[PDB]
């Protein structure tokens, strides 16, 4: 149950930092803020690395191997992961600002650019065991006399080539003994040097400035010492070099502007490839490839990452993410995606698996507050501060209806039909509820009797009441159908910001600004019981504050709340860095999630080093944006009392950390929350946390393979869901035969049946085996689909899970096959003549 | 933490020592079994001519005028496993002897043969760009022999329950790239045995219907009502 | 017997309609390999088609 | 239709689908024309389905294509077909309640 | 050992021309000893004291099929280029419109499909060859076959357009 | 735009605009973002809209 881990990050797929391939180049590995993701392109899948940097990290690399990744944030604490066990290895502070990290391509050695030295380093098998020093300093070699921007390593893990912001660019042997091949410097540029690369052979040296040239050297004769033999231009006036990477092998120089253009070039004949935009930021990277068909291309300020193949033409993906702006989210009535609603005024449409958005929606022109679900996935409504709620057909990809009211009033809330019918919506300033028909457009009715901004709306699932919850310390009860129009209010302690409805429609749980959630039965209209949760709540220390984190009174209450699918849980997170669970009966924290370890963000430290608290303010409030080395960043375009505006740049503050919206997964176990990193997104996994179910002594995975070998297949299957091992439940489940597959089924006991159920949805969606998965949905849907039945809300996530694959891989296979039926029929049985 | 110990008692079903379960490739032959690889492959074969239609950008690239023409060929020396990068190994029709492909080598050898299953791994193996383009050139014009033996190599392929999906979806490559040949000269006597047999053995591929048809219709039915 | 009927009676009509789309969806198709126009480069070939699509026009709100 | 229905390759009486095999471009451009407008139905598509059936079988598909005017009609009435297929398919998968009804009859003895 | 390659008498005089870009990267680049045999109208490659003849000759043999220089230097490096040729062979009706349709008008079908196929042809009156890689000439050679059997230019067209698409694909 | 942001986006938004949109028939999946994905393979006009 309680035991969630973090699982994904969905959002934003870049933030800041270097993109990296694989070797075998299927996964790319995208720095987001100071997680790490990995998106599988090919198995379409992904998923983000547990471990968090202190802040936004600025370089990634990983050795061909593939075997282990070393990040290294904005201030040189490197973090070695094991890139296959998925578990951090070694956690060591470099002192200063590390611009690149490079393995070896025999993956032996790394070197990384810490301020103006070139440290080489040697790297730690994966086989060996955790030391306490597990690197090994090979050297460190100080010639640049500024900060170096890049390295390269050549073909050979022999000679690495150099270049910084002192306009030289200089070669390095990595052993002593050839010291004197590469002793040279390369000067000649009149601005920062950005790339430095050898040729295929190791013969020409290409070395690209930030004004624009790049500059051929060879060995040659005018003896034989490194001339300059040709200097060509990209004459790109305005715009300078912004990222710039070299594939030696196709000959390919990619390079990316400040204006959002790249241009590839084939390099030693310098001929112009290809140019095209990625928008109008500055590309801030450009990765390639191992075999240079992929280039993928990161800008910072949007969030956005590329990946394009330049031979054909054409984007394998073209994604953006939202840092910091995103208002809701919503689950897909099977759990396979998750709608963002965000506020630079769009709908997001995030596939879980695979980690990238499919479809963006982008016809409000104000913050989007609000996403709901209706018609079983068919319909999506959102509601923003442009003063319209609107529908959105998720098959045609339209938004087909649009409503206002009569007053222009900016709308915070929503809430729709069951039988969707109606929608219905709240705002902060008018202290009615908009209630619209969805089939004529028109204006049904607007609810009156809130004395306060009408925070909060939900319908109830199942008796289809409307409660609404507002500031006047309110929650209040519509019955809106037949001949009522009959208003229950429920006072309560403290001003109410986040109501939630249970699956039955029988209670309702509200939060309030003291810090508590309430419970209310909705029918006979009194409290069933509340939790009390102001002091499980971490709630940081800003820097910008002159008052402790204890006496805040800031982040110590939860904005938004949701109830679990069987009912007995409650999720619920707010403004500070703690999400927290809850199971209602008990009124008990199952679990607290520090949702950011960030220092970059506000709001996550309770305790400010006191070393950076100067005789006049402190340090981090200081502003070195005039330190910065070009115009773009130097400038200061923050008006200045803006608080959750829009275009980050115009708050002048760091970005705090909280949580806007959380949600449960409505088929697998899971929730995901809308923080300002990204969708977070919790899962448990049934392969770890040995949780036995009654287990007595004799029950043992000795005693399950004993079973099975002498086929007694239903205490076999009983005996495995007593040990809950998920092995021992799938191989019992592969080893019973389809001659008695419907005996098993009926004999299961009726406590191991949301097990088995579950167990199939989640084997079910990924298996191939798509006949026997069938066969055994068929056979317990037959031998006990009355039970179910009369038991909903403990089969509520399973069933979900269930028909999540037969509508999502069966039914596409059964279509296939029917249309291969019908055009067989019709070429065979017409008339094909002349 | 970083391996996984194996959980087999000390003194003084290696997977069940390991914790693990690798779930067997196909419990029974007369069980359907899609494909060990990704669900989305049946559908960016399906509909890779829309999906790369949208992967396009906007407007055409600024490329130079004195490019090399072979420059996908004219690479040096991470080396490239694209159908295009395709060698051929060791007196005129669409392939010579010393010019045929891997593909339509071993479509010919099965066609010998009569087993097909080396032309089937090839085709389960490489990726959807070369099952397209290895498709829609399948030499369909004056005796129709490379398109029956596809046809009746895909027969032998779903007569044996697995890749099914795969093999489905083959099949309405084959009928959307020369289904209009196939139209043309239809009564055709080996073309319309070929089709006859693969229609004898897909008929009974409504198992699948029926059983998804079972499912959903009371899945529906017990969780609503 | 009502189910055995009843769901022969209901396949037996989707067996044309099935037919009836592939069929039709054949003879557009083969009309447009016959005379549908010539352009091998993508851009001109995706305006082309954006160019001859198919609009209606909608009366939205704002 | 309705007596093809109730009596018992051919799906009206063999004389009826022959005298609509052979009539000529104009006849069958406006039959296909109010097939075309029946088939927006839900009630009348049925008639129109099986009138494009045994058009479709009865004449040459080249020949079908080459009129000029029918392509204007086929684009007009693919997707009408596809919402009855869904509809159908809905229908015939909604279905088979009737057989969970019979497993739990069986099971009740 | 050598090699004698016969220039015939309509590709002659392109070849004295041109000859000055053709002898260099045979005397220099290759170490072959390379003579013009004015009697016979033959181009010998023999090999000197101090496996490249083939290369040579294959050079020569391009040039003398009716590939240009660039063409003929391309096939010369470029260790991934082969050359096919064939005659039609599939007289007013069939022979004398069928290298018609390979051509079009101003050869617009041959330009697309070296564009499409990243192939290039030489169409002679029914000698066709094609310069490309294995999967290119193989594509080429498919679409050529096709519109000399009969095919509608929609059809061709379009198998064109994906044929450029998937064969420049990544996966 | 910067008084919306001065003014912390608390508004009164703009009157009313019934305007006139125009959308041509494509399919969904190249009405969509590029990725390896889909998620509908349905046409942007209704058959009642063809």
């Amino acid at each position: 149950k309680s035991d969630f881990k973090f699982s994904n990050l969905l959002g934003t797929v870049y933030r800041q930092g270097n993109i990296t391939f694989s070797d075998d180049g299927k996964q790319l590995l995208s720095p987001v803020g100071n997680r790490v993701s990995v998106f599988d392109l090919i198995n379409n899948k992904s998923f983000t690395f547990e471990y968090e940097h202190r802040k936004n990290i600025a370089a990634i690399d990983l050795n061909k191997q593939g075997t282990l990744l070393i990040s290294i944030d904005e201030d040189g604490r490197a973090i070695l992961v094991n890139f296959k066990a998925r578990n951090v290895l070694h956690h060591f502070n470099f002192k200063e600002k590390c611009s690149a990290v490079k393995f070896s391509p025999d993956g032996r050695l790394f070197a990384l650019a810490s301020g103006r030295f070139l440290q080489i380093w040697k790297t730690p098998d994966v086989n060996k065991d955790r030391q306490f020093a597990p690197f090994v300093r090979h050297r460190v070699h100080a010639g640049h006399f500024q900060d170096i921007t890049s390295l390269t390593w050549s073909q050979d893990s022999r000679f690495i080539l150099t270049t910084s912001k002192d306009l030289s660019a200089k070669i390095w042997s990595v052993d002593s003994e050839e010291k004197n091949l590469a002793a040279t410097t390369f000067n000649g540029h009149r601005d920062y040097v950005m790339g430095a690369f050898f040729s295929h052979d190791q013969e020409k040296i290409y070395t690209v400035s930030k004004d624009g040239a790049v500059f051929v050297w060879e060995f040659t004769k005018r003896k034989y010492s490194w001339r300059i033999t040709k200097k060509h231009f990209f004459y790109a006036n305005q715009a300078k070099v912004k990222c710039v990477t070299f594939h030696p092998a196709t000959r390919l120089l990619a390079v990316g502007f400040t204006s959002g253009e790249f241009r590839l070039y084939d390099l030693p004949d310098f001929t112009l490839i290809q140019q095209l935009s990625m928008g109008q930021n500055p590309v801030n990277t450009v990765s390639v490839n191992q075999t240079g068909e992929w280039l993928a291309f990161g800008s910072s300020k949007l969030g956005q990452l590329l990946v394009y193949e330049w031979q054909s033409e054409s984007y394998i993906l073209k994604q953006q993410g939202h840092f910091d702006s995103t208002n809701s989210l919503a689950y897909s009535p099977d759990g396979s995606r998750v709608v963002t609603a965000s506020e630079d005024g769009k709908i997001k449409v995030w596939d879980i698996t695979s980690g990238f958005c499919l479809a963006t929606f982008e016809e409000h022109t104000s913050s989007v507050t609000a996403v709901q679900f209706a018609k079983r996935g068919q319909v999506m409504f959102s509601s923003s501060l442009d003063g319209t709620v609107r529908a959105w057909d998720l098959i045609r990809y339209r938004n087909f209806r649009t409503f206002t009211g009569t007053e222009r009033i900016q709308f915070n809330c929503l809430a729709v039909d069951p039988s969707g019918e109606v929608v219905c919506a709240g705002s902060l300033d008018n202290f009615d509820i908009h209630v619209w028909s969805v089939q004529t457009g028109q204006l049904l009715d607007a609810l009156s009797g809130h004395e306060g901004p009408v925070s909060c709306l939900s319908f109830s699932q199942e008796n289809s009441v409307l409660a609404s919850a507002s500031w006047d310390k309110t929650i209040r009860i519509w019955s809106i159908f037949g001949r009522s129009q009959q208003v229950e209010p429920i006072e309560v302690y403290s001003d109410v910001l986040a109501l939630s409805m249970r699956p039955d429609g029988k209670e309702v749980a509200v939060s309030t600004l003291k810090g508590q959630i309430s419970i209310f039965n909705i029918e006979d209209a009194k409290q069933v019981g509340n939790i009390d949760c102001r002091k499980d709540i971490i709630s940081g220390r800003f820097n910008q504050d002159r008052f402790t984190a204890k006496n805040s009174e800031r982040s110590k209450f939860f904005t938004t709340i949701h109830y679990s699918f069987d009912g007995m849980a409650i999720v619920a997170g707010g403004n500070n860095n703690s999400i927290c669970l809850y199971d209602v009966p008990n009124e008990v924290l199952l679990k607290r999630f520090i949702v950011s370890r960030n220092m970059a963000l506000n709001g996550t430290l309770e305790f400010l080093n006191s070393k950076k608290m100067t005789e006049a303010g402190s340090l981090d409030l200081i502003d070195d944006a005039g330190e910065n080395s070009d115009l773009e960043d130097r400038i200061d375009n923050s008006l200045p009392g803006s608080q959750r505006g829009g275009d980050l740049s115009t708050r002048k503050m760091r970005p705090e950390v909280r949580v806007t919206s959380v949600q449960f997964s409505p088929t697998a176990n899971a929730f995901a929350a809308a923080s300002t990193e990204g969708l977070l997104i919790y899962s448990t996994n049934d392969t770890i946390l040995f949780d036995p179910f009654d287990l007595d002594v004799d029950v043992t995975p000795h005693s399950t393979v004993e079973a099975l070998r002498e086929k007694q297949f239903l205490n076999a299957l009983v005996m495995a869901f007593r040990l809950n091992e998920e092995y021992l439940i799938n191989k019992v489940y592969e080893a019973i035969p389809i001659k008695e597959i419907p005996l098993v089924a009926s004999n299961i006991p009726a406590i191991y049946l949301p097990r088995i159920l579950k167990f199939i949805g989640d084997f079910a969606i990924e298996s191939q085996h798509i006949e026997f998965n069938l066969i055994w949905i068929k056979a317990l849907l037959s031998a006990s689909g009355g039970y179910i039945n009369e038991h909903k809300y403990l089969f509520s996530t399973a069933m979900r899970s269930i028909q999540r694959f037969i509508v999502r891989v069966a039914k596409e296979v059964v279509n296939t096959t029917t249309d291969n039926k019908y055009t067989y029929r019709f070429l065979v049985s017409t008339d094909g003549s002349m | 933490q970083f391996k996984t110990v194996s959980t087999r008692t000390i003194d003084e079903l290696n997977d069940i020592d390991f914790n693990t379960y690798t779930s067997l490739e196909q419990i029974d032959k007369e069980l359907l079994t899609l494909s060990i690889g990704p669900r989305s492959k049946m559908n960016t074969l399906l509909h890779l001519d829309v999906i790369r239609k949208r992967s396009k950008p906007k407007e055409a690239p600024k490329k130079s005028e004195k490019l090399p023409f072979f420059l996908q060929l004219s690479g040096e020396k991470s080396v490239r496993e694209g159908i295009a990068h395709e060698t051929p190994e060791e007196f005129k029709v669409t392939g010579r002897l010393g010019f045929e492909s891997h593909f339509t080598k071993q479509l010919r050898e099965g066609s010998q043969s009569k087993d097909y299953s080396s032309l089937l791994a090839t085709l389960i193996n490489f990726s959807p760009a070369a099952v397209d383009l290895e498709i829609r050139s399948l030499n369909s014009f004056e005796p129709f022999d490379e398109i029956v033996w596809f046809i009746d190599a895909l027969t032998q392929g779903l007569k044996s329950n697995k890749n099914f999906e795969l093999y489905e979806t083959f099949m309405s490559l084959l009928f959307k790239a020369h289904g209009d040949v196939i139209h043309a000269n239809n009564k055709n006597q080996d073309i319309a045995s070929a089709l006859q047999n693969w229609e004898d053995v897909h008929k009974k591929e409504d198992r699948l219907d029926d059983l998804v048809k079972f499912c959903m219709g009371v899945a529906a039915f017990v969780t609503t009502a | 017997r009502v189910k055995t009927e009843l769901r022969s009676a209901l396949k037996s009509t989707e067996d044309d309609l099935g037919f009836n789309v592939q069929g039709l969806k054949f003879v557009k198709q083969q009309w447009n390999l016959r005379h549908n126009y010539e352009f091998v480069d993508e851009y001109d070939q995706q305006e082309k088609e954006s160019n001859s699509a198919r609009k209606r026009v909608f009366g939205t709100v704002i | 239709l309705g007596e093809s229905r109730s009596r018992q390759e051919v799906i009206f009486n063999e004389e009826l689908d022959q005298a609509i095999s052979i009539l000529n471009d104009e006849q069958l451009i406006l039959l296909m024309k109010r097939c075309r407008d029946w088939n927006t139905n839900a009630k009348t598509h049925t008639i129109a389905q099986r009138t494009i059936r045994c058009i479709l079988m009865h004449h040459n598909i080249a020949k079908l294509s080459e009129i000029p005017g029918m392509v204007k009609i086929v684009d007009a009435i693919i997707p009408y077909t596809q919402r009855h297929f869904t509809r159908v398919d809905n229908l015939v998968e909604q279905s088979y309640i009737l057989d969970y009804a019979l497993v739990e009859m069986d099971k009740l003895f | 050992e050598s090699r004698k390659i016969m220039v015939p008498p309509h590709r002659m005089t392109p070849l004295r021309n041109s000859w000055t870009k053709i002898y260099p990267p045979l005397v220099e680049h290759l170490k072959l000893q390379v003579r013009m045999n004015l009697k016979t109208k033959s181009v010998e490659l023999r090999t000197n004291p101090k496996g490249a003849l083939q290369k040579g000759a294959d050079f020569i043999k391009a040039f003398t099929l009716g590939f240009d220089l660039d063409d003929s230097i391309a096939l010369l490096r470029l260790d991934d280029l082969y050359i096919e040729t064939f005659e039609v062979k599939d007289t007013g009706d069939h022979l004398s419109r069928a290298i018609g349709r390979i051509a079009g008008k101003d050869g617009k079908t041959k330009f697309a499909i070296e564009n499409a196929t990243r192939t290039r042809i030489v169409l002679a009156d029914s000698k066709i060859h094609i310069l490309g890689g294995f999967t290119h000439i193989r594509m080429a050679r498919e679409s050529v076959v096709s519109l000399i059997l009969g095919s509608p230019p929609g059809k061709v067209y379009g198998n064109l357009r994906t044929v450029a698409s998937r064969l420049k694909e990544r996966y | 735009y910067k008084l919306d942001v001065l003014s912390s986006v608390h508004f009164v938004p703009k009157p009313a605009s019934t305007s006139l949109e125009i959308r041509v028939e494509t399919p969904t999946i190249s009405m969509e973002d590029a990725q390896p994905l889909y998620m509908s393979n349905a046409s942007s006009l209704a058959p009642q809209e063809i």
